[PDB]
DNA sequence: AATTCCCCCCCTTCGGTGCTTTGCACCGAAGGGGGGG
């Protein structure tokens, strides 16, 4: 047993349980009955003042319910980080891999008992349909799934398990985040599954992303033969905003054509100086911005914008106007008739990319009303982690990310 | 008697001691029941006499139960509640009759002396000391401490609920075909067995409860319909609210209006069409609770309508899991919506209203989405599933709104019902400049010190107009400049502004706002056919 | 001037927070009320 303590001066999670549908409640009741029979959780009373939300998810093509606990507040208050928990913060070679496979190894956490003084912080409540009975309270006896300290305590056992495999295959990079194992190899697309199956058999005995296909989206400019006053006004505003990201944006000879009141529809012939300036500005726009570097101390912020027609844009950055990554997530088909599902899938994809690249989940600025998200996000979630998020209520300007 | 169940360990907050409050004087009528009550409990061992070794005290008083002949003894444990450890409440909501199913046999049971049957932690008993003052004066009062759960202590409800759950669990485990709704000490027991077998099982349950010291007196045991359960009357195939009495006064004070609004909100769960906005509009800006508020004409009409609604008797039906949930929404005007949840037409499972105004500026589509969200949450709470919605909005309108909006918004599986007033967007902004229209470059500024500003426009034809503004702001000046452009233009206009605030407000297509200027802008925007609004940096 | 507790709801008010144009918009907690025990 490894003693665990909260961060100095912190109290503990006291988050309320949100209502659940009937199928989720039935699945949670069955799962928790089995877990309490096996001794993994134990019933508690109201004298425990701590609580964390719980719900259930059906993983991608699984047809099996899985209990998920929102340990975000307990994670933000736990100190167990002396143990990097990752075996060196982040393998910097995982991002330059042909294929990365994510495996769920959280069940292995259910064999390590949790420290007795820390169990009270892992309490959760199962609600009832129509409030027929008071909610049933449980607390964890073993290492829970979703708590950041669980990989930090199983880290020694995890390293011991993977040594017979990692030493034999030195060209495979293995990373661990929460209950997920990321296995990245540069081998053939089928040999990769062969090695993954061998690793799965090795794990069973002991008790697919493509990061090279990830490309940033640079800020582009319209290509037109005849330019109207409206087009120049829209371009000048775009270049003025982009000047905050790329120092050296001139846009001074383009604003001369915007002098004097003029009709928005009539065309303006660009002067040679304006044309040169625009060509130079486009040249500056196709190169990546220098002087921006990842800071391990600071946290990551991910902004998402909806461009319509099933398109979303995202920017991951630590400081304003210094984007570590920019990208676009597109899943339209027939518009999918569901914006919440698209946003949930985009959030999961961005979090997976962030974990692969920097080893940290970002804080999301979701472009959605809070109530809609809290109502519907659990119906489409399929990941064992939950990133921190905040909701924006201010509409962005004319979007320059396209 | 006293339950043989195990006590819940309770401790004070770290570094804090027990209360030492002094008993306030009590009336002689009160100090005849407490002395009568404390004598009885002391006989059953629910309270214990203490001496000078206990330095703690807490005021006690008594109120009258719903029986109007018995007295409920309470302790003002606020000081002890401050220094008591935190608990987690296990009561997550209130059961609703609409979530009940059809049961052939139904009974309702009440536990007599609920709290006084559950033991209290031995180490915490000394902090519950209290004194019963002597009649008149002299002969210092008798000092007692609680051996059971006190009424007025912040830990009593959760402890009693957990104890009752533990007591009931062995019975429910071996009788899975019986529904037991448990709220505090109130038990609704329903089953599909015949009346004889149901009564035999009820006797078995009563014996099981008595084995744990929980007595169920025959006075509070109901065996025939209608059943008074949790504020409702339950019949074999319908349910109603217990009769709601609205005041019929001539002069209304603030407290009276608050009581009436609360009662109407309670009645709105089964009576359809209840409107409360006009009455609640009288509660803003008034400080004193006893201040007399004259009833406005709009409030009087709404009160008359509500009195008309409550005159006829309405009933709700029970849930049928084999059928489908349908929630129909109607617009009521001025940001008010009603909804009915039912499985069969003209047989409401329940009713409700949504009249919450969120945001300074909003339209009907956003409010409809909020109402749908509220109904979805309430339906998930009650029945555990989302209903199918019948909304008074066309599919094309919703498609346009949700595809052109900058936020991720959604409405679950719904169908269009043609019941006016319909929900629609009153104007649309062109995505491209209008050829042949007139272009208004609008500007607006205001110094922050003097609180004076200007707001005007220049058009490509050569017309200018500037109007000084007093006691305004930069945002207000920009909005006023846009208003000037809308006012002085034709039926088509191309407005170019330097304000992100005004553009962000207008692009959301509001139709109601808390600002009068935005309302005038909306009225002007509705009149025009094509409006193109563009942003240009200063 | 009678003094209590916990739970859910609605409606109004006020302070805190964030981005910005240091005002304006949004949100959560606390006051009142209703209902339950
Ligand atoms: N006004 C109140 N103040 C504090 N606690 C209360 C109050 N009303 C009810 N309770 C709590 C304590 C009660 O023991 C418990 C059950 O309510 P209730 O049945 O009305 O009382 P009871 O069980 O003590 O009396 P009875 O013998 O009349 O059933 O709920
Ligand atoms: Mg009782």
């Amino acid at each position: 047993t490894v003693p665990v303590k909260l961060k100095p001066g912190m109290d503990g999670p006291k988050v309320k349980q949100w209502p659940l549908t009937e199928e989720k409640i039935k699945a949670l009741v069955e799962i928790c009955t089995e877990m309490e029979k096996e001794g993994k959780i134990s019933k508690i009373g109201p004298e425990n003042p701590y609580n964390t939300p719980v719900f259930a998810i059906k993983k991608k093509d699984s047809t099996k319910w899985r209990k998920l606990v929102d340990f975000r507040e307990l994670n933000k208050r736990t100190q167990d980080f002396w143990e990097v928990q990752l075996g060196i913060p982040h393998p910097a070679g995982l991002k330059k891999k042909k294929s990365v496979t994510v495996l769920d190894v959280g069940d292995a956490y259910f064999s390590v008992p949790l420290d007795e003084d820390f169990r009270k912080y892992t309490a959760f409540t199962i609600p009832s349909i129509n409030n027929e009975t008071p909610g049933i309270r449980y607390q964890y006896n073993v290492l829970p799934q979703g708590w950041k300290g669980s990989p930090a305590i199983f880290q020694s056992s995890m390293t011991k398990i993977l040594e017979p495999f990692k030493k034999q295959n030195p060209d495979i990079v293995i990373y661990q985040y929460m209950d997920d194992l990321y296995v990245g190899s540069d081998l053939e697309i089928g040999q990769h599954r062969t090695k993954i199956e061998e690793l799965r058999q090795h794990l069973l005995r002991w008790g697919e992303l493509h990061p090279d296909k990830w490309t940033v989206q640079p800020i582009v400019l319209p290509e037109k033969d005849s330019w109207t006053v409206n087009d120049i006004q829209k371009l000048v505003g775009k270049l003025n905003w982009a000047s905050q990201i790329y120092p050296g944006i001139k846009v001074r000879q383009l604003c001369k054509l915007l002098r004097g009141t003029k009709a928005l529809t009539e065309v303006i012939p660009l002067t040679e100086e304006a044309e040169l300036e625009l060509a130079e500005n486009r040249e500056i726009l196709k190169e990546p911005v220098h002087g921006v570097y990842y800071d391990p101390s600071k946290d990551l912020i991910a902004e998402i914008q909806k461009q319509g027609q099933g398109q979303w844009t995202y920017q991951i950055y630590q400081e304003p106007f210094k984007n570590l990554k920019t990208g676009k997530y597109a899943r339209m088909r027939g518009a999918h008739t569901n914006d919440v599902k698209q946003l949930t899938e985009a959030v999961q994809k961005i979090t997976t990319e962030s974990i692969v690249i920097w080893g940290k989940t970002p804080k999301f600025k979701l472009p959605i009303q809070k109530e809609t998200w809290e109502t519907w996000w659990t119906e489409y979630w399929q990941a064992t982690w939950i990133p921190e998020w905040e909701f924006v209520n201010t509409p962005p300007l004319v979007k320059l990310w396209y | 008697p006293i339950s043989p169940i195990e006590t819940v360990p309770v401790k004070l907050k770290p570094g804090m001691d027990g209360p030492k409050v002094k008993q306030w004087p009590l009336t002689e009528e009160k100090i005849k029941a407490l002395v009568e009550i404390c004598t009885e409990m002391e006989k059953e061992g629910k309270i214990s006499k203490i001496g000078p070794e206990n330095p703690y005290n807490t005021p006690v008083f008594a109120i009258k139960k719903k029986d109007s002949t018995k007295w409920r003894k309470l302790v003002d444990f606020r000081e002890l509640n401050k220094r008591t450890q935190d608990f987690w409440e296990v009561q997550l909501g209130i059961p609703h009759p609409a979530g009940l199913k059809k049961k052939k046999s139904v009974t309702v049971l009440d536990v007599g002396d609920a709290y006084f049957s559950v033991p209290l932690d031995e180490d915490f008993r000394k902090y519950t000391a209290f004194t019963i003052p002597s009649i008149n004066n002299e002969t210092p009062g008798i000092r007692y401490q609680y051996n059971v759960l006190p009424q007025g202590w912040k830990g009593s409800p959760a402890i009693f609920q957990s104890s009752m759950t533990k007591i009931l669990e062995p019975f429910k485990k071996q009788n899975p075909d019986i529904v037991i709704y448990q709220y505090m000490d109130d038990l609704y027991v329903g089953s599909d067995l015949e009346i004889g077998q149901h009564r035999t099982k009820i006797e078995e349950l009563r014996q099981h409860l008595l084995r744990w010291g929980l007595t169920t007196p025959d006075k509070k045991h109901q065996k025939e319909p209608p059943f008074l359960w949790m504020g409702y009357e339950l019949h074999p195939d319908k349910w109603t609210v217990q009769p709601i009495v609205l005041p019929e006064k001539d002069s209304w004070t603030v407290n009276d209006i608050q009581k009436l609004v609360g009662k109407l909100n309670w009645a709105s769960q089964i009576y359809p069409g209840i409107k409360v906005r006009q009455l609640s509009k009288l509660l803003r800006g008034t400080k004193a609770l006893t201040e007399v508020i004259p009833l406005t004409e709009e409030a009087e009409l709404e009160l008359a309508e509500n009195r008309e609604i409550l005159k006829e008797p309405v009933h709700g039906v029970y849930y049928d899991p084999s059928k489908d949930l349908i929630a129909e929404i109607q617009k009521q005007g001025q940001g008010q919506w009603t909804y009915q949840i039912y499985q069969e037409p003209f047989k409401n499972l329940k009713t409700g209203k949504y009249a919450r105004m969120r945001g300074a500026h909003t339209n009907d589509v956003k409010q409809l989405t909020e109402a749908v969200q509220k109904i979805t949450t309430e339906s998930i709470v009650i029945w555990g599933k989302t209903p199918k919605f019948k909304l008074p909005i066309q599919k094309e309108t919703w498609e346009t709104w949700w595809t052109e909006y900058w936020q991720a918004t959604w409405i679950p599986e719904w169908e269009f019902v043609n019941t006016p007033p319909l929900v629609k967007l009153w104007y649309q902004l062109e995505k491209e400049p209008i050829v042949g229209a007139e272009t208004f470059y609008v500007d607006g500024a205001a110094n922050r010190e003097t609180k004076l500003g200007k707001a005007g426009y220049v058009t490509n034809k050569g017309r200018q107009k500037v109007v000084p503004l007093t006691n305004t702001t930069n945002q207000k000046t920009e909005l006023q400049a846009i208003y000037l452009a809308l006012q002085d233009s034709g039926l088509e206009v191309n407005i170019v502004t330097n304000s992100q605030y005004a553009l962000g407000i207008i692009q959301a297509q509001p139709d109601k706002s808390e600002s009068e200027l935005v309302n005038q802008i909306i009225e002007q925007l509705i009149k025009k056919e094509k409006v193109y609004l563009a942003w240009v940096p200063a």
